[PDB]
């Protein structure tokens, strides 16, 4: 159990507590807060994964792996 | 949670900002732009359009409003007050164990009773001179002066009238607005047709051309100089110096062929011609125009151009000869008006006058902004008013009645969305409450006042704004458009939905 | 906004039955339901590979040390 | 927020209370108010030295000091026991669930294991005769406190408490005293019947039969209460003169203060080795070095009472004994007195050890027995030990967790793992990993053996039946042990807020 | 200057403090001392004596609701939500600019209305025991462990029953609690008659007397000629050896006196005469009186003394000599109870036998405590019970229904002190709010749920803690005092007028 296993599963579990709000019909609206000023609307979780930014490698290489999963599917 | 409650206050400040504007007794708000021009505005849609707002979901929440409210004549200040409101109460239970969901779908139930509610609530009532003249009153006394909105009632409700006869749902086509800078501002009339901003150099023109008949080709009395004839500064440009020269002769060219039709159209000299042109003209040609009964016009612009060809007849273009009277309009009075220094030329009485326009004469830059505004907002609320065939009477009454619709229907909505149709009653009551705020009369005491009278007696009561007695809007004359107040409750609930959702803030 | 503790744990002692396995929830109402009965349905060859997907990028992720 | 910060209290004196459960328990210093320091490895007085301060660890410590003068052994149990139950319950409620529902689940649970549990027992104990039988039964408790050196120790308690363990079906607690004279191996160890003493004045024991015994902490004077007679040091020469009175006054204590019940007068405070002298010339011994518990020890054991000061003896504070003779145990000289159950109904040992520190768990291992053999006495049916008994439990409280429908099951489930932590307290101090042990012992003991349990002597993680092996707790003890657990953790997990009063 | 804010604030950390409390589900909370002891409660009679209040006009709250619940005491910690949920209503309201005094007119017309249809909520019956052991149990369960309070309650009734023949309330001469610290509660029963604070025991000494008769004596050993009872005249030898005379001279004359009590009395001692002797004694009396028939007793208390008194009939005569046989007191039955370590005498049967005591035995010091402030609460909910024959069904029950009424009557109140019932039946909802809150459910379905259930029906429907589910509370059997709820309607509403009346905290 390195710190580096405990920083994988925190980065992890963050992404996953932004995006399990958008599961379900009933899912929630989110919050994007684009620097510029503006901001964007979205209810499912591939939209806010294509643009959240994620400064942590762990988070970063999760989003790797779900770009490999949604391309498939 | 933290990032709905941070919404929700930001929400909130904004509907304190927006708070004090809604109703005729309201204060006002102005802008001021970094180059330092002021902006006098209490219309909403315009407010948040230029509003600099340091806060992000504010942002959303006005650009999201604006846009869907534009579609809905203007009622955006409401939108956003009943909005903050409602969010109000939705915290005041969010922070004892709600989730927002449950709260939407309550929200959803409440506006599913609400519109139902308003069906049976809208008053059928036949359109006529008294029920305009009422609505335009209730749209302008939201952004002008009482006296001054009563100046505006009667162009702005005749111009309606006039456009009423195609019977169909149909607007901006006509009826632009016209501007000009005057010593008086009480004067602001409509004018059947068009209004030029601009004459010509005719001393003293035959100007009551009663006979005015209308072709509005581009006439080139005034040839610009021809510069290009071999490209620029080369060494042939030795021709250029010469060939600026001798276009004098092309102007009396396109005069003669004036004159030869005003000889086809008329059999002689007497009865006016009108033509224009998009650029200048010679005075001393206009001179003996001015005595050949020909009216050319100069420094046109573009649009009045076709507006003129579908209110008069007549086409425009820029080449022009002696063209065929295959188009020829006949102005029954081109009223050529003058006052202060500028010339302003009406066109009254057209063959088959199809268009109007609203001359509106505001001294300077910031009254003139502001009656403008008040102007498209009269003309659309009663475009919306003429659009639907039921006009509900507003000042608060539907919306207690509503809010007490909602409250005698909380047992018959099931489950845990009884706060919601609660709240949503709430987010009702503050739109009567407010506008006593902003008269001043104790709000809640109004608010108390007149639910007591709709529950007594069952009439749609509303509150009589400058009195805070409770009184019957359709009585009073108070009205307010089915249709604006219909999409008003849609984008209350769709946005409130959205606030409620939102639960994280990304720094993304 | 149901009971997430409640209602679930009652989905799971439902679930400790046989022939309940059909048994889920409705998140268009937030209260137990036969899922077999809304008609609301869904196919094998997304959640074999959600699962699939799901457990592969966990082995990925947390087999891993970050070294640049 | 408080509810998470007494559990987490309770959580760190679990913790640092943990590491001395098992056999293998590991020692810690102590250092009291007497600054005097020295290792244990014993729950009773590592809490009673540690300032619990935290009033939700003051609340475990006394519920685990209410269970040790109910119960003799899991003293420890409890803390760790109600450790896991807080955090286990602090798991419950980050996941949401209400205090009020795990506390009930808790409540019920603890009611499916008293229910249980004696169902779970295997033997029972045999007539507490037959010196071999009674040692092999306080096996696993002597083994608890202290390892390497064991045997003796279980041996010479069950003889100790056999020899005055009356034919009646009782037994009391405060019986077995110990005597802690140093010197060289702890096999030299003994047991007597009745009372024995360290060390005192020499003398010629007279008292050898119809004993009787006098104890003054005042001046030495002990006059009958038909005269006057009194020692005044003040000058030497009238000092003798005293000396001599006293010492008749004595002779007049044992011809007829003998029928009330004085011999032999016990002095609190140093005489004159010549007044000694003088003693040994006219036939009364005396006892000296004796701490106020020493000296009401005896007094209560013959019926006495010790005199704070100069007061004439009436029969309201006389002791009656049988003998008072002598024996040099371990090479030293040492007082006993013998009984015939007049009073009797007392047996003391002597302790052998060259360190007061090695002493006092000596003291503990033997406390800790006695006990055990109480909680025997009255409870002859007692528990296989070892994590054998605390997860059968945890398994048989799983399958009542999947039979509860609803809510309360998260609970029932967290009180099953309640149970699979002490194996774990085994395993973290016996040298193996605790989730490869307790993984293998589940493979091996939902197989239905029902008597497997950690196996210490194993350097690897692994099992064996502790019913064969010796291992095995007291019913009672076990029992008691987890009621009073439960009820400390129900009660503190019912406090959501700390609060001061004046 | 809205410095009410800050009482309101208080009101709201109070009532946070007091929250999580109720019903038997609710939680307990701790007093640590600051001599370092453990108290362990869940009644904010002694929660509001936590003299860590932290914040001045808390300390206000607390003591005027302790002084206010004092007189019932079955309902003290509803009266902390009650007041606190009247405060968030007025907060709620305050932030509208609306003044305070109209909310508190609007509060007292709504305790005028409440207390009103309380009195048609209540049900009157016979007091049969039943009813009595189920209002017991439903007062007792939400202070002491559930599986413990039962064995208490039986008790309970059992000691409100002895004294049924008269319509006085509860006094401690007629139910005395005793403790002794003890390894397990065991049954913590009441004994009929009197129980004494300790007991004499010698080998010989009898177990049980029956048909014996009492006396005490404050002096029989000590002084000599004189009343008083001091220290000796170690000053004085001339008034010192009469102070050695007095133990032989009384232990003989007071001895043969009593002695020839018995003998002339019962005949040769045949009925068993017993001395409560005060203080300690020579073991002459008591090793000795063991054969001769008395029963000499040591170390009591002199209250003790006075209820035995009143429990035995004669007087408990201080001085000892026996001037009138008929001035001794009699027991019908006598048991020297001796249980774990320390012994105690019981009288039983006693002349005027309607004096009973309480063994509140258990675990030692707190749990001891808490035991002791329960039985005593319960005891005085069963005296509100048996003192008017009205009984109001609890667990949220009648606080829904006190909203529902104030909604209904909501229309009928003129003006302002409509918004101040509606905040008064909105406060009104906390009881089932923070019982619902207590085990942990979503709250906020229950509410909704229970208003359904009491709108659908007439039913007195309330909260059931163990299911949440609405149910009739009647027939569960979970009761509560009319006359604590009348008195917590009137704290309630006087304290949440003094508080909310507070303008411009200012220090002293
Ligand atoms: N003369 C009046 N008396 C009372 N209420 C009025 C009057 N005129 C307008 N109102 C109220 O103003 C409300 C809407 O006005 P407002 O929202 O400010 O206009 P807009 O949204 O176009 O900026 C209506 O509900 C109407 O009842
Ligand atoms: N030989 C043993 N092997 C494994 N565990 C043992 C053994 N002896 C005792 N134990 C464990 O230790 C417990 C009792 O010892 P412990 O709790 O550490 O000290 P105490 O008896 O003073 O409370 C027993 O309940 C049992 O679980
Ligand atoms: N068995 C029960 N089930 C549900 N609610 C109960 C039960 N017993 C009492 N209650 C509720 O709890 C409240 C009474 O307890 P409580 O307010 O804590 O008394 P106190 O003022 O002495 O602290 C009442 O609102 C009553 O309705």
């Amino acid at each position: 159990g390195r710190k580096v296993q405990s920083g994988n599963i925190n980065a992890a579990k963050t992404i996953a507590d932004i995006i399990r709000t958008c599961l379900g019909p009933k899912s929630m609206m989110k919050m994007l807060l684009d620097p510029m000023g503006g901001i964007v609307m979205t209810n499912d979780g591939n939209a806010i994964l294509r643009e959240i930014q994620v400064q942590h490698p762990a988070a970063k290489s999760m989003i790797e792996i779900s770009r490999t999963q949604d391309e498939e599917v | 949670q933290a990032a709905l409650a941070v919404n929700i206050s930001a929400a909130r400040g904004l509907q304190d900002v927006l708070r004090t504007n809604l109703g005729p007794k309201g204060t006002m708000k102005m802008l001021v732009s970094g180059a330092g021009d002021i902006k006098l505005t209490k219309d909403g849609n315009v407010l948040l359009h230029e509003m600099q707002i340091q806060h992000p979901t504010a942002s959303l929440i006005a650009k999201v409003a604006t846009a869907q409210d534009d579609i809905t004549g203007d009622g955006t200040t409401s939108n956003v007050l009943i909005i903050g409101e409602l969010l109000k109460q939705a915290d005041l239970y969010i922070s004892e164990g709600l989730h927002p969901r449950i709260i939407t779908e309550g929200f959803e139930a409440a506006k599913e009773k609400a519109l139902q509610f308003l069906e049976e609530v809208k008053v059928s009532r036949e359109m006529d001179r008294e029920t305009l003249i009422d609505v335009a009153r209730t749209s302008l006394r939201t952004k002008v002066h009482a006296e001054l909105a009563d100046v505006l009632t009667e162009a702005v409700v005749d111009s309606i009238l006039a456009i009423k006869k195609q019977d169909e749902p149909i607007d901006l086509f006509m009826i632009e607005i016209m501007e000009m800078k005057h010593k008086s501002e009480t004067d602001t009339s409509l004018i059947r047709g068009l209004v030029l901003d601009h004459g010509a150099r005719h001393p003293d023109m035959k100007k009551r051309v009663e006979d005015a008949y209308i072709l509005t080709c581009n006439v080139s009395l005034e040839y610009e100089k021809t510069e290009v004839n071999s490209g620029f500064f080369y060494k042939s440009a030795e021709e250029r110096e010469k060939l600026v020269k001798a276009e004098r002769k092309f102007i009396e060219d396109r005069v003669k062929k004036i004159i030869e039709l005003k000889r086809k159209v008329c059999g002689d000299s007497d009865k006016g011609f009108v033509v224009i042109n998009q650029k200048g003209i010679d005075p001393f040609s206009l001179d003996a125009l001015s005595k050949e009964g020909i009216v050319a016009l100069r420094r046109a612009k573009r649009r009045n151009m076709e507006r003129l060809t579908l209110a008069c007849g007549g086409v425009a273009l820029n080449s022009f000869d002696d063209l065929s009277p295959d188009c020829l309009g006949h102005a029954g009075l081109v009223y050529e008006y003058t006052l202060g220094e500028e010339k302003f030329t009406f066109i009254e009485k057209c063959n088959n006058p199809r268009s109007v326009t609203l001359l509106i004469k505001g001294p300077n830059k910031h009254t003139l902004t502001q009656i403008k505004d008040a102007v498209r907002d009269g003309l659309r609320a009663v475009k919306n008013a003429i659009d639907d065939g039921c006009v509900v009477p507003g000042a608060g009454a539907v919306e207690v009645a509503m809010a007490e619709a909602l409250i005698k229907h909380k047992p018959s909505v099931k489950g845990r969305a009884q706060l919601g149709v609660q709240a949503f009653a709430d987010a009702l009551l503050i739109i009567p409450k407010v506008l006593a705020q902003n008269s001043g009369f104790d709000l809640q005491e109004t608010l108390v006042k007149i639910q007591a009278e709709h529950s007594e007696s069952g009439q749609l009561v509303g509150v009589d704004l400058n009195t805070g007695e409770p009184m019957v809007a359709a009585e009073v004359g108070v009205w307010d458009n089915y249709c604006v107040k219909k999409q008003l409750l849609h984008s209350c609930t769709v946005i409130a939905t959205n606030i409620l959702l939102v639960d994280e803030i990304m720094r993304a | 906004g149901a009971s997430t503790i409640r209602l679930l744990t009652s989905l799971r002692a439902k679930h400790t039955q046989e022939n309940c396995e059909t048994w889920g929830v409705n998140g268009e109402t937030g209260t137990l339901v036969d899922m077999k009965e809304l008609g609301i349905w869904e196919p094998l060859a997304v959640k074999l590979q959600t699962y699939k997907t799901a457990v592969e990028t966990a082995v990925l992720l947390l087999r891993i040390d970050d070294i640049v | 927020e408080a509810v998470y910060r007494n559990i987490q209290a309770c959580k760190e004196l679990a913790q640092t209370t943990r590491t001395a459960y098992g056999p293998n328990g590991m020692n810690k210093m102590v250092i009291n108010h007497l600054e005097k320091l020295f290792v244990t490895n014993d729950a009773a007085t590592i809490l009673r030295e540690l300032e619990v301060q935290h009033p939700a660890a003051k609340m475990i410590v006394m519920a685990s000091h209410m269970q040790e003068q109910e119960v003799g052994d899991g003293t420890n149990f409890v803390l760790v026991f109600a450790g896991a139950l807080l955090e286990l319950a602090e798991e419950l409620l980050r996941i949401g669930l209400s205090v009020s529902e795990v506390i009930e689940g808790y409540e019920i649970a603890c009611r499916k294991a008293h229910e249980i549990l004696p169902n779970l027992v295997c033997c029972s104990a045999k007539n507490l005769r037959d010196i071999d039988e009674v040692s092999s039964l306080l096996r696993t408790s002597i083994m608890s406190k202290q390892y390497g050196n064991e045997v003796f120790l279980a041996k010479l308690i069950a003889q100790a408490c056999v020899s005055i363990f009356p034919d009646s079906g009782h037994f009391n607690v405060d019986n077995i005293r110990v005597c802690k004279i140093l010197g060289s191996g702890i096999s030299s160890s003994s047991v007597l019947h009745g009372m024995v003493f360290k060390k005192e004045t020499e003398g010629d024991v007279t008292s050898v039969k119809d004993a009787k015994i006098a104890v003054y902490s005042c001046p030495f004077d002990g006059m009958i209460t038909e005269t006057k007679g009194t020692v005044l040091i003040k000058t030497a020469e009238e000092l003798m003169n005293f000396s001599k009175g006293e010492e008749n006054l004595m002779d007049a204590q044992v011809k007829a203060i003998a029928d009330t019940g004085a011999n032999v007068v016990v002095t609190g405070g140093k005489v004159a080795d010549m007044a000694l002298h003088y003693a040994n010339k006219y036939n009364i011994m005396l006892v000296r070095l004796n701490s106020k518990w020493d000296l009401r020890r005896l007094c209560k054991t013959v019926g006495a009472t010790a005199l704070p000061r100069l007061t004439p003896p009436v029969l309201e504070e006389m002791g009656h004994c049988d003998s008072v003779y002598l024996s040099e145990v371990g090479d030293t000289q040492v007082v006993v007195f013998k009984h015939e159950k007049e009073d009797g109904a007392i047996s003391t040992i002597v302790l052998r050890g060259s360190t007061d520190n090695l002493m006092d768990d000596i003291e503990r291992a033997v406390d800790d027995g006695v006990n055990t053999f109480k909680v025997l006495t009255r409870d002859k049916r007692l528990v296989p030990g070892g994590g054998a008994t605390e997860i059968e439990l945890a398994k048989q409280i799983t399958s009542y967790g999947e039979t509860c429908p609803g809510l309360e099951q998260y609970a029932i489930k967290k009180f099953a793992e309640a149970f699979e932590a002490i194996p774990r307290a085994l395993a973290e101090n016996s040298g193996v990993k605790a989730n490869e042990v307790i993984s293998k012992l589940y493979a091996v003991h939902q197989e239905g053996n029902k008597n497997v349990g950690l196996d210490i002597e194993a350097e690897v993680p692994a099992v064996k039946d502790m019913l064969e092996a010796g291992i095995l707790d007291t019913y009672l003890g076990k029992y008691w042990a987890i009621k009073l657990a439960t009820n400390a953790a129900v009660t503190v997990l019912r406090v959501d807020q700390i609060i001061m009063a004046k």
